[PDB]
């Protein structure tokens, strides 16, 4: 209806999810996703993550597993249900349950 | 002494009087007079008067019994909802709660300083109670039939379509016998019952 | 603090016994709600791991489908990344009354503006279409996981507050009321015995 | 007999005396010498002595009133923090609770054998109360101004800001006035007020 899924991913996953229909340019004419290449810094990535968090029109986010590891403290600094944040694997980093903030909230449930 | 049953005198008189008319302190603080408990009270004259009310009216006994059941179920649901903050009020619970709340507000308290309340005869009471049980019955039947079949009917559509019926039902209280005859008021009760029937048919 | 402030009496005994009964019923009712909440928590966590494994393998499906799409077409990446105008998939937020507390959930929407058509990348449209299908199915399963995860995160604090309430009720008020009732029974006994003795002394005096 | 203040002798005594100093055994279990309750005690003679206390000081009434207010509000908040678990606290609430803790531990406590509080004249009492009330006022004003605009000051921030000043404030009571001069302690407390003002200006 009004909220749009957003993707912070490397080039291949980003093409994959743009191909699945995920993607918009808002009235402000900006992408609702970010491209991750080899040459990026954790600090501006964290500021863009904050741009995502504070913006109201997202709901759910989709971040790779090593990309989510690269920003782990800032990622886990947020605890609110409405901005859902979900982790996905990648080609070279299959899924890892031991590395996940929400499954860390479920402490001792193993 | 103290407004309770501890004293020997109140115990002894309670143990030999046929009919007890316990009066609530809290309802006396609520100013919904007369402040009758309706729960700690009793009377051992139902059964004898059953024969009387069958010979003359043929309608009072089931209406009265249902009135007690609905009031009591409201009391029990009140005792339940205190903790959950009425969050778990379902549809049937809502109908029961509203029906008994209306019974409290319109037909369980009178104003002794006004012409339309200083005295209600038997037949007038029977008419109002018949009307109460009537709308309860029709509302419950409608919601049950629609929940079983399709397009469940909730209290929101009920309030929307038949606000006039409910207003008329609350305003039966003011059918002043002092300034009006018996024929007018009885025809009013019958015509409001038929209006409720017609409105429920419209919403069916 | 350790005793509810009231004058001891018989009526007071009745009111305090009633208040104790009310506290007990509240405790039992809270226990039932906690049972339902932990049931919801367990059933939510029942197969999140399973569905997440399905997610991982389906992502790998889409991944090597992309690997094979890197073959026929070529350098499509920038062509796609530039062509970004509108979304064909959207979140239709719904509600889920799992218990007495309601948690938001989501729904998979096909908005309607079809996926765009790139027929010029050296004529490799078939691989792009099967890749579209793969990522569409993946995104469906992912919105399902997102709904589940949202409900889990809110239901956690819901359970915490309920458990705190029942614990505070069972370890504060009930002992307090029980001690107050013990004190009240003692005081009533004292008061009756005083009258007994003084009456006895009248009786004895009357013998003379 | 047993601390029960409803016993006959205390009941007869409370009606005749003018000043009453209720004492609490829980405090005496804490060795909170003197174990006075400060909430059920009272004294009807305040009105007749306000005139004297003005003809000598003129700067005590606000102190007393604010002390009563802070203690009363702490006692009210006691239940809310007991049940909740010290989470649902606006910053002013935490401020008053913790300043109440400081006044209770510092001004109210006093050892009855150690040389340095065998005796305490009135002026030192005035000095300590003025210090603590002024600190309360400055802390709340700073938190109000930083709350309305932005960057609401948490109590942890002021704690880490001036824990040393808090430590000096509490250790104020080590004086033994018999040896040291009165004006020396007055200048000492003025110096602590200067320290607090400097800290609040630097945070300002």
């Amino acid at each position: 209806r009004g909220k749009l899924i957003a993707v912070i991913g490397d080039e291949d996953t980003v093409t994959g999810f743009l191909l699945g229909g995920i993607g918009e340019l808002n009235k402000n004419r900006h992408p609702n996703f970010l491209v991750v290449e080899k040459d990026t810094t954790i600090n501006e990535i964290e500021d863009t993550f904050r741009q995502f968090l504070n913006r109201d029109d997202i709901g759910i986010i989709l971040i790779n597993q090593y990309i989510a590891e690269m920003v782990r403290h800032a990622l886990d600094a947020h605890q609110r249900s409405i901005p859902a944040v979900l982790e996905i694997p990648s080609k070279e980093h299959p899924y890892d349950a031991a590395k996940d903030s929400i499954l860390r909230r479920a402490k001792g449930m193993f | 002494p103290g407004g309770d049953f501890s004293d020997p005198v109140t115990s002894a008189t309670l143990g030999i009087v046929q009919v007890f008319w316990g009066l609530d302190k809290k309802l006396a603080q609520r100013k919904h007079f007369p402040s009758v408990n309706w729960l700690i009270s009793y009377s051992k004259y139902m059964r004898a008067l059953d024969e009387y009310y069958d010979k003359h009216f043929t309608e009072f006994v089931p209406l009265r019994t249902k009135a007690k059941e609905i009031l009591q179920e409201e009391e029990d649901l009140a005792e339940i909802v205190q903790l959950v903050g009425k969050a778990s009020l379902a549809e049937t619970d809502k109908i029961t709660l509203e029906v008994a709340k209306l019974i409290k507000d319109d037909f369980l308290q009178q104003n002794g300083y006004t012409p339309y309340d200083r005295f209600c005869p038997f037949y007038k009471t029977v008419g109002m109670l018949s009307n109460m049980i009537s709308f309860y019955d029709m509302a419950r039947r409608a919601v049950e039939t629609t929940a079983q079949s399709d397009n469940k009917i909730t209290w929101s559509i009920i309030r929307e379509h038949m606000g006039e019926i409910l207003y008329k039902l609350s305003s039966m209280k003011f059918k002043d016998p002092v300034k009006d005859g018996e024929a007018k008021i009885k025809a009013d009760y019958a015509q409001l019952l038929e209006d409720m029937q017609n409105a429920f048919r419209s919403l069916e | 603090k350790d005793r509810i402030e009231i004058f001891p009496s018989r009526m007071a005994q009745t009111i305090m016994k009633a208040r104790l009964k009310g506290a007990q019923t509240g405790r039992n009712l809270l226990k039932k709600k906690s049972d339902a909440l932990t049931l919801r928590f367990r059933q939510i966590l029942k197969k999140i791991i399973e569905t997440k494994m399905l997610m991982g393998e389906v992502m790998r499906e889409a991944a090597f489908s992309l690997a094979e799409a890197k073959f026929t077409a070529g350098d499509f990446s920038t062509t796609v990344i530039q062509n970004v105008n509108k979304a064909q998939v959207k979140i239709r937020a719904k509600k889920d009354n799992v218990a007495g507390v309601t948690l938001p959930v989501f729904e998979h929407y096909h908005e309607g503006t079809d996926s765009y058509e790139l027929t010029g990348l050296a004529r490799g449209g078939e691989q792009l279409a099967k890749l579209k299908r793969n990522y569409a199915k993946a995104v469906e399963l992912l919105v399902e996981l997102a709904s589940l995860q949202t409900s889990f995160v809110t239901l956690d604090e819901a359970i915490k507050i309920t458990n705190r309430r029942v614990n505070a009720i069972e370890h504060v008020i009930i002992p307090r009321i029980e001690r107050t009732l013990a004190y009240i029974i003692t005081e009533l006994d004292e008061r009756e015995r005083e009258e007994f003795y003084r009456l006895k002394k009248i009786q004895e005096k009357k013998k003379i």
